[PDB]
């Protein structure tokens, strides 16, 4: 049948187009994929190739969605993609919070770091630890788990079944992210508090001593010194214990159709 | 249609005038979906930055 | 029935429960057809069932 | 094929979509309350604006997506017939009532009525307003009249809520200061002590969870 | 022009010869009857050839102009 | 081993038993990968290493084109004497009619005139079949009274058949006396 | 040209060429490393993208040229080579191995394996045995499966290289911030002071020489 | 096993027997995958491993086309002596009418 | 069965469990075809099985 | 060694024996890579260095 | 469409001359509605992103 190859190419591009809606938001969140790094002509070419690498159905048979209103569908897929972008981001936002807490305790309120791509305020420590976590995550091969959890998302819940994120856990999400950062930062805050009250108690004997101005000289040195001891566990304490994993897809999403 | 009736009907002017409608309309439909997805993603990025 | 049986998707949506005896299955089939609102046919090789 | 004007309407709508969301949807409220609470805890950039906007966006969809889907299900309906521009206008307007009702629920009647007057009364030689009995106009305020009246009411609600959340943190600040004075450990700035306390206290009570539930329960039942 | 790597004039002389015979004795009915046939066939041959060579040129040109 | 290639080749002017001889004389023949097919016919299968296969298929195609230029329908001239009759046509002017009796040449020629299928038989191997295909309309007969003999031009087979027919026709006539 | 379909295919290829360069050549990597350097120094608009992409494309030419030349002479070659459909399809396929060898030499084995298995489970069904070719000769994988693995591998390694370059400037920034707090000038924006120290540091290193040397030596022995 | 290929072939100048003899002489024949059809007819079904199927199909097609160069409607000549009448047409010169008998 | 067997992609999804004795594979093949809802065929070279 | 080229050449008007003499007179002939074929016919195979 | 399906309209110069106008007027009308709509939404977008 003569026209069959022509139609078979059009089925391919319709499938890729509907996959872009779900893959591109992930490229927006992750720190090594956002347009602060990967921009221009490569960007679309790569996103499309990935989406075709993970689409779940044989590419040469007609797409099933031709009978459906396009907008409700596109919005559905974009929402799903935003949820996945958050869950995959989760290990990086904790280290970023940690760095912001440290740079706030040591003074340093007027930090210099720059970041226009994501539109978020940044400080030198936050930028450093956010980079460092990303390189150890990549070096542990996590990039394979990212495409694994993408493919599983299509097998476990399908665009045509109106797959939807579960509400109850989403209501917990922000507080879990805050909690992990505080639990991890706690050792540096306590020592920086005790160091200040020690100078306060010392000032009782010499009331002209400016204990505040002294503490500003000390605290950045103490903060780096202490963070340098508990540094090495920062490798495993993120590479596994905070990384999302594909078995979690069962609980965060369900099919509503 | 896979090995039923016959192939290669490049040549009869009555069926060749029916193919013109389909070959055009499916190209337009596929072109439209490509824009709608870009618009949607762009709207999400616009809100999240702002 | 001694014949392969082929069911349309719109018939596949319907559910049934209970304990059934398959004797004179043609009669059973034609009765259930009217109770459940199906239509069916037999070309000589297999049985087709539709909503 | 289809109709070439309905195609224009589809493409146009999809360009305006983010401004509608940003100005006529509960996103307006959710995105404000979170950022206020974040400032009150006294430590900006934790959580990120990315986290906050992302969550606010997701929650807004539970409220709004059913209404849009209901409207498209209303229009994809093969049994209608029309005869005239009026008979078509009526049916298209009738399609939007699902959204109109939501805006009417969450906005002020008198500000809506004020703008409903202001669209016309520069035309008018008269003072009487009774001239249409209410039952039509009370149902049919225009959408351009409803939109700004809704946004201006959402903002005010947001401030009302955030006000009550500020109070306990203020109290905590007064307590800390009074203790430092009663100890005479005078020359220490209290903020350094009280910001850790505010953070640990609010996280240990899951303020963000209670907050998220309390916001959604104005608009849905979760069960 | 060859497709790179793909595996896989008498009528002119015949007309010339018949012309030379005829020119020597223009009044011979047998030489006239022969020349009439040779010339008619040669004429048809040249026409069919040149029409075909144009048809192939115009297909190649249409292809290029479609992507150009 | 995964690189093994194979092909089916077909010929029009040469036989597998010919082409083998070419390979042998060349010193290219290889008994591990011999050509497989029918010696009588021009179609064979070959399989082996790339270089070998390519060489074989090239050489066989080009030799077939070279032999395509050679004709082999050798025309044979046969001279046949008639022993029992006169070679020419004759006219007898009856009172009632001008009457004519046609001779052998005229009769046979008129019969074969415009024939297109091969001449098979008379009653009262690819390189062979392509000879047997020769058309019947080419046979030419010229009467030569000087020696009362016919000149016949055709293939060796055709001339033979003509000989048989002539010897079936020129019977000796009886004499009758009317009183 | 001697054949018309051979012409149509050439014009199609020449119409899709730029995306193949944008997604299957080292250009994807050079382009990233230079933007990382500009981020590191804390600059916004200078050097321009057109200047950095200019040098990135020139440098990519030295690396890709030999296999493009090889494919060119391979397809021009005038010696008789094919006869029939199977020989033509094998001749065309054989002509691409010069480039499959390239993609395979730099793609990550784990990603190549993932994209291959996930295609087998599309075509032949998910019950087909998951290969786990842990010790492997990957049997000439399909180029549609091979190409996105290369793209993500180059993104990975370019990010990795870019990380290392930050660490000196990170030091500079935290030091300056500490000495200003030691003087109590809390209201001074450090960036004004730290920007020139970064510039002179990079110039003293001669960064662009070292970096452009090493980036090329990674592709040839 | 899942790679089995199969096809239907139809020839005009060659008999199934002729083709089977070709295969046998070649030493290519395989009794696990024989050709299925009518010896008299030219239409058969074949199924088996790829190499075998492809080879069979190509060989059959080419052999069929080759034989168009052949002709077999051999003309034959017969001599039939009339025992009871003259062969030629006869004219009777009636004094009032010329009559012809074919 | 003494023949190669080919099973379609859509039949391969179904699952079976138990002990089976192969005294008469033809009979067993027919019984299980009717029980599980399959159709099958035999060209003389191989057996083909479909949903 | 990996560069050895080879080709099949055929001539209409000139026999192999006629061509070998040409190469001999020229001083171009090389007994390590001689032509392979039938001296009578005009078709031969040659292989060797590119030049 | 009707003016083309009907055989007495599609074959009389008087009628063809009219159909040519109908087609052109249709083209211009739709093209202008599209243009002005785009310009309109583009103004909103320009102001709100400023
Ligand atoms: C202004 C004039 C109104 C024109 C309406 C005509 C539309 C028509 O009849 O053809 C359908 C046509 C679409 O064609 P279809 O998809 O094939 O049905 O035009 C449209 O694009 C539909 C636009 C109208 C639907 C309004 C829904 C508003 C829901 C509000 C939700 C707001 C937040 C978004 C949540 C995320
Ligand atoms: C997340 C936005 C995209 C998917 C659309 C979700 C529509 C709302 C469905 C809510 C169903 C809630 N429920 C089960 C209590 O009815």
């Amino acid at each position: 049948m003569f026209y069959a190859l022509y139609f078979e190419i059009h089925h391919l591009v319709a499938s890729a187009a509907l996959g872009f809606a779900r893959v591109a938001p992930i490229f927006f969140f992750l720190p090594f994929l956002n347009s602060g790094v990967l921009s221009g002509a490569p960007r679309n070419a790569i996103i499309i190739l990935v989406a075709l690498g993970v689409w779940p159905h044989a590419l040469n048979e007609a797409p099933p969605f031709l009978s459906v209103a396009m907008i409700p569908l596109v919005l559905q897929e974009a929402a799903v993609g935003v949820m996945l972008g958050c869950l995959l981001s989760w290990p990086f936002w904790v280290m970023h919070a940690l760095g912001c807490i440290i740079d706030n305790q040591r003074g340093a309120t007027l930090s210099s770091s720059i970041d226009p791509a994501n539109g978020i305020d940044t400080s030198e420590m936050a930028n450093f630890l956010n980079m460092f976590a990303a390189v150890v995550y990549l070096q542990n091969g996590g990039l394979v788990t990212m495409v694994d959890v993408l493919n599983k998302s299509y097998q476990l819940c399908d665009p045509m079944n109106e797959c939807t994120p579960s509400l109850p856990p989403l209501l917990t999400f922000i507080n879990q992210v805050a909690q992990n950062a505080l639990v991890l930062a706690s050792p540096v805050v306590l020592v920086l508090l005790l160091s200040e009250v020690f100078l306060g108690l010392l000032s009782r004997f010499a009331p002209q001593m400016n204990a505040f101005a002294i503490s500003l000289t000390v605290k950045s040195g103490i903060a780096v010194l202490i963070m340098l001891l508990y540094f090495s566990p920062v490798l495993p304490d993120n590479v596994l214990r905070l990384s999302f994993q594909a078995t979690g897809l069962s609980s965060w999403f369900y099919e509503r159709g | 249609t896979n090995r039923i009736e016959d192939p290669n009907l490049v040549t009869d002017p009555k069926e060749l005038a029916i193919s013109q409608e389909m070959i055009s309309d499916y190209n337009l439909y596929v072109s439209m979906v490509s824009t709608l997805t870009r618009k949607g993603v762009g709207a999400v990025e616009t809100l999240l930055r702002s | 029935l001694k014949e392969p049986v082929i069911v349309s998707k719109m018939a596949a949506r319907k559910k049934i429960t209970g304990n059934f005896e398959f004797h004179d299955p043609n009669a059973l089939l034609e009765k259930l057809s009217l109770q459940l609102g199906l239509i069916w046919y037999f070309d000589g090789q297999a049985i087709y069932i539709y909503d | 094929m289809g109709n070439d004007i309905s195609l224009i309407a589809l493409l146009a709508f999809s360009t305006l979509l983010p401004f509608i969301i940003a100005s006529g949807t509960c996103f307006v409220k959710f995105s404000i309350v979170f950022v206020m609470v974040r400032n009150a805890l006294g430590l900006q950039q934790i959580p990120s604006n990315m986290t906050l906007n992302g969550v606010a966006l997701l929650l807004s969809m539970f409220v709004m997506w059913p209404i849009m889907h209901d409207a498209y299900v209303y229009f994809e309906d093969e049994d209608v017939t029309f005869n005239d521009i009026s008979s078509l206008s009526k049916h298209v307007d009738e399609g939007l009532d699902g959204y109109r009702d939501y805006l009417i629920k969450y906005s002020d009647r008198e500000l809506v009525q004020f703008f409903e007057n202001a669209q016309l009364k520069r035309q008018y030689g008269e003072e009487t307003e009774t001239v249409k009995r209410d039952k039509d106009e009370i149902e049919k305020p225009s959408i351009f009249a409803l939109l700004p009246a809704y946004a201006l009411s959402e903002i005010k609600s947001a401030f009302k809520i955030g006000f009550y959340l500020y109070l306990p943190f203020v109290v905590v600040d007064l307590v800390v200061s009074s203790v430092l004075l009663a100890l005479g450990m005078m020359m220490m700035s209290p903020v350094t002590i009280s910001t850790p306390i505010k953070l640990v206290l609010f996280v240990a009570l899951d303020g963000w969870t209670l907050l998220s539930k309390g916001l959604i329960l104005q608009y849905m039942d979760i069960a | 022009t060859p497709w790179s790597g793909y595996l896989d004039d008498n009528l002119q002389t015949q007309v010339t010869e018949a012309l030379d015979k005829l020119a020597a004795k223009p009044s011979d009915p047998a030489l006239l009857a022969a020349y009439q046939s040779k010339l008619s066939e040669y004429n048809l041959y040249r026409n069919a050839q040149s029409n075909t060579v144009k048809v192939f040129k115009d297909i190649d040109a249409a292809i290029i102009q479609n992507f150009r | 081993a995964s690189e093994m290639r194979n092909a089916v080749v077909s010929l029009r002017n040469v036989s597998l038993n010919e082409f083998n001889n070419f390979l042998k004389r060349s010193g290219l023949y290889n008994k591990n990968y011999p050509l497989r097919g029918d010696n009588r016919k021009g179609t064979f299968y070959v399989s082996g290493p790339p270089v070998y296969v390519d060489m074989v298929v090239n050489a066989a195609t080009m030799m077939d084109k070279q032999n395509d230029g050679i004709e082999l329908g050798r025309q044979k001239i046969g001279v046949m004497r008639l022993n029992n009759t006169f070679v020419g046509d004759r006219t007898y002017n009856l009172r009632d009619q001008k009457m004519v009796i046609p001779g052998i040449a005229t009769a046979i020629e008129r019969l074969l005139q415009g024939e297109e299928q091969p001449l098979g038989n008379i009653v009262s191997s690819l390189q062979e079949a392509l000879k047997q295909n020769a058309a019947a309309g080419n046979i030419k007969i010229v009467a030569y009274p000087d020696t009362n003999s016919l000149l016949v031009k055709g293939t060796a087979e055709q001339v033979h058949f003509i000989e048989m027919l002539v010897k079936a026709l020129d019977v000796a006539k009886r004499h009758v006396e009317l009183s």
